[PDB]
């Protein structure tokens, strides 16, 4: 179950970027967050497990 | 099942991309055009970051123009999904102006009431609330004396 | 237990000593006079510079340093002697003087997070801040019981004496018996020195009399006294004996070369220096520059007048650096302590926090003499929004709870920022209320911007590439020296050089004719201040005051 | 941090897990301690909108 796009999202974070550390002041984010939604009543919750 | 795992752990160890100058030069001409189409500003933020992991999957010194196709996938998606299912008159003047302007009267359009005048105005029951509970930081008068003083006293 | 010590001679050897140092006759009597002087000031407590103990006597200071209690009650002794026979009837006034210590102590000289339990039973200093007290109240120390029944009198030092031998009533005396106040109070060292990484340390004060009302919440003094326990497990507290207060006020050669005009304008490359990765806002970035600097110490004995703690609110888009310009500014922040949104401790109050009273000072109270870094000022609650009214004000905050009255130090400024609730342009509607601060009163603050998306591509272009430039494959402390150099430097205003600088006010006020004047001319003064701050001149410059006037000018658009 | 039921939390850490997400770090905002956790971990947001 799922669409293959969604697939293609999850390596994405899993990997993760670069937090440069930046020798002037405050460092940069660096990090992708993902707010998984989608139509319920396929038991979606589970499969995130 | 546990090999798998540390792979994955395995190059955020090593590689570490950064920010490329000379390469990034005509990546920002692509940009440009993009920008063209607060949606706009944390894009470049967004994806960017998003961008650093391809890098990192394929061991790569630098950051190539490849990537940023991959990027254009993933934009696909979210042109849909900015839908949500632009305009500044529909969403501050429509609730200003019924308020007083339209019913001077103020019987039976109290706040028990009101919610079904919201449905003709093609207002959603949870978007009100971001307005029917912030009503009373907006200073208006009437929403006061009906709102507190039958919340305890009757 | 009722056994007694005879003659000890070590306390008969210290009393001897401690008066011999009080009496100063070879010397012009420094001590002496001072003697003199608290009995004319009707004062019972004498503070010592303990480098004179060391001066005359090495071995009585290292004892006192080493072993507080009896050397400490010994020389209180010494002192009531030593009073006593300079003038018997103002001794006879008294019950027990009470000595204080002062000066520089070599190693004792602690902060609450290095003062580990290894200090325990000795004299110590501590500095930081005070972060909470509680009410006077008294407490027995010499209650006196007659019985008429028996005709016996009873005393007891420090459950309480209610039975006689045999039960009889025992009704007190009460003006034969002493009472002394009593306070309990705490402290956090300094936010500049305590590190954020690990958890903090709190250490309890006791204030004996003549100590209740010398200490107020939020300031910072230094509190020197015994170190006990009271009664496995024991909890530490800290009985005082002195405290001051404190007044917030290597390369300064290398400085002096940077503050030359001949060479370059310090003031346009400064102000770039504060928001790095910040592209544009230049005007806003000068603004935040001033915000730091300025005047906040006023000839003001006993009394308040106009003051230097204006204010600038910053509004605008998401992700368009209205988040982050306060990040810059906090990091490199002198004196100055974060706090954002709700702050569910009383932002600006008290509290009066129960179940224990502790009055646990806030945010802009702990800020006494900085810049207080605000963000999402529409999450405060409309408490906080009227209380935070109040503080800007008269420059103080007043705190009303059942039976706690007080009064805080204020002496503090605020970069505060809010989103604009649901608002994505706000251009059509006045900021004044568009920005959902509710009031008028947003005319007090100093400076209201507007960072909009406007359609510009021209700086599109330029905003894009800033981003990337930043990797730096190949000057945060050079501002930090340079707001100390300001801050003992006032640069008085020259009434000849600011008439042509207040020539063009009226024609700021003109420009309506082809949000409020009245207010104008205070912040024309302190920005004015600022831009000669920079270049650490006593004496404001045309030139310098005249960018604060196109500061304005582009202020309102 | 794979968080499920993320609409159905209280709203007592939410106040304070905004700022985390975005800044990598945890705050806390008692009277006077200033103790700041390094909260560098990436979000997995999974609930119902």
């Amino acid at each position: 179950f799922g669409g293959t796009d969604m697939k293609k999202a999850i390596a994405c974070l899993l990997f993760g970027g670069s937090r440069k550390r930046l020798p002037d002041g405050l460092t940069r984010r660096g990090d992708i967050n993902l707010l998984m939604l989608g139509d319920p009543g396929t038991a979606k919750s589970q499969l995130l497990k | 099942l546990a090999k798998l795992k540390k792979f994955i752990a395995y190059c955020r160890v090593k590689c570490g991309p950064r920010l490329s100058a000379e390469a990034a030069e005509k990546l920002k001409n692509r940009y440009i055009i993009m920008r063209s189409g607060p949606i706009t500003v944390r894009q470049l933020e967004a994806i960017v970051r998003i961008a650093e992991a391809l890098s990192k999957m394929k061991l790569q010194p630098f950051a190539t123009e490849a990537d940023v196709e991959e990027a254009l996938r993933l934009f696909q998606v979210s042109t849909l999904d900015a839908a949500l299912s632009q305009e500044d008159q529909e969403m501050l003047s429509r609730i200003e102006k019924q308020l007083k302007r339209r019913f001077a009267i103020g019987s039976q359009v109290s706040e028990h009431s009101i919610i079904k005048d919201f449905t003709k105005q093609k207002y959603p029951e949870h978007a009100i609330h971001k307005v029917l509970q912030l009503m009373l930081r907006r200073g208006e008068i009437q929403h006061r004396m009906q709102r507190k003083v039958l919340y305890r006293l009757k | 237990a009722g056994t007694v010590v005879l003659d000890d001679v070590e306390l008969r050897e210290a009393q001897r000593d401690y008066l011999d140092f009080l009496d100063d006759e070879e010397d012009q009597g420094i001590y002496q006079s001072k003697v003199r002087e608290l009995i004319s000031d009707n004062q019972y407590r004498l503070i010592v510079n303990v480098n004179d103990l060391r001066r005359k006597n090495e071995k009585r200071a290292n004892r006192l340093l080493n072993n507080a209690f009896e050397e400490l009650v010994a020389f209180q002794r010494a002192l009531k002697d030593f009073v006593a026979s300079i003038d018997a009837t103002y001794a006879k006034q008294y019950e027990e003087f009470y000595v204080g210590l002062e000066g520089s102590f070599g190693s004792k000289h602690v902060s609450p997070r290095t003062l580990t339990s290894c200090f325990l039973s000795c004299v110590v200093c501590v500095e930081g801040i005070v972060t909470k007290c509680s009410l006077v109240r008294p407490k027995v120390v010499r209650s006196v019981h007659y019985c008429p029944a028996t005709k016996k009198t009873i005393e007891r030092r420090y459950v309480y004496p209610t039975k006689d031998e045999e039960n009889n009533p025992l009704e007190t005396e009460y003006g034969l018996s002493v009472y002394k106040d009593h306070q309990t109070i705490t402290i956090q060292e300094m936010p500049e020195k305590a590190p954020a990484g690990q958890l903090p340390r709190s250490v309890d004060v006791i204030l004996d009399d003549d100590l209740v009302d010398k200490a107020k919440p939020g300031d910072r003094v230094q509190v020197v006294g015994t170190y006990r326990c009271l009664p496995g497990t024991f909890r530490t507290v800290l009985i005082a004996c002195n405290v001051k207060q404190m007044s917030k006020d290597e390369d300064i050669a290398k400085i002096k070369k940077f503050s030359k005009t001949r060479s370059k304008d310090i003031f346009d490359q400064l102000a770039k220096s504060l928001a790095p990765s910040i592209h544009g806002h230049d005007y806003v970035k000068k603004a935040i520059l001033c915000l730091l600097l300025g005047g906040v110490e006023r000839d003001l004995e006993n009394g308040s007048h106009i003051r230097g703690d204006i204010n600038i609110l910053l509004i605008g888009d998401p992700s368009v650096a209205k988040s982050q310009l306060l990040r810059y500014v906090l990091c490199t922040a002198p004196r100055a302590i974060p706090t954002t949104g709700r702050g569910s401790s009383g932002v600006g109050l008290t509290a009066a926090v129960t179940t224990d009273r502790r009055l646990e000072a806030g945010a802009m109270v702990l800020a006494d003499r900085g810049v207080v870094c605000i963000d999402e000022f529409d999450k405060m609650s409309d408490m906080d929004r009227t209380a935070i009214h109040e503080v800007m004000e008269q420059g103080r905050v007043t705190i009303a709870k059942a039976g706690i009255h007080a009064r805080l130090n204020a002496r503090c400024s605020v970069l505060a920022a809010a989103n604009p609730v649901y608002g994505r342009y706000d251009q059509y509607k006045t900021p004044m209320e568009n920005i959902g601060l509710q009031d008028s009163l947003l005319s007090r603050f100093d400076l209201l911007f507007i960072m909009l998306d406007q359609m510009d591509p021209e700086q599109d272009r330029e905003i894009s590439d800033h981003v990337l430039r930043m990797h730096r494959y190949r000057s945060a402390a050079f501002m930090k020296k340079y707001i100390h150099v300001a801050k003992i430097i006032k640069p008085v205003l020259t009434q000849e050089s600011a008439t042509y600088i207040a020539e063009e006010y009226s024609r700021l006020r003109s420009q309506d004719s082809m949000p409020v004047t009245a207010r104008t001319l205070e912040t024309l003064i302190r920005l004015a201040t600022a831009h000669a701050k920079a270049r650490m001149s006593k004496t404001v410059d045309l030139q310098d005051a005249e960018e604060a006037v196109e500061l304005v000018q582009y202020a309102y658009f | 941090v794979c968080i499920d039921e993320f609409d159905k939390m209280r709203e007592d850490d939410r106040v304070a897990i905004h700022e985390a997400m975005e800044q990598q770090t945890i705050s806390i905002a008692k009277a006077g301690i200033t103790t700041t956790l390094n909260s560098r971990c990436s979000v997995l947001a999974a609930a119902n909108s």
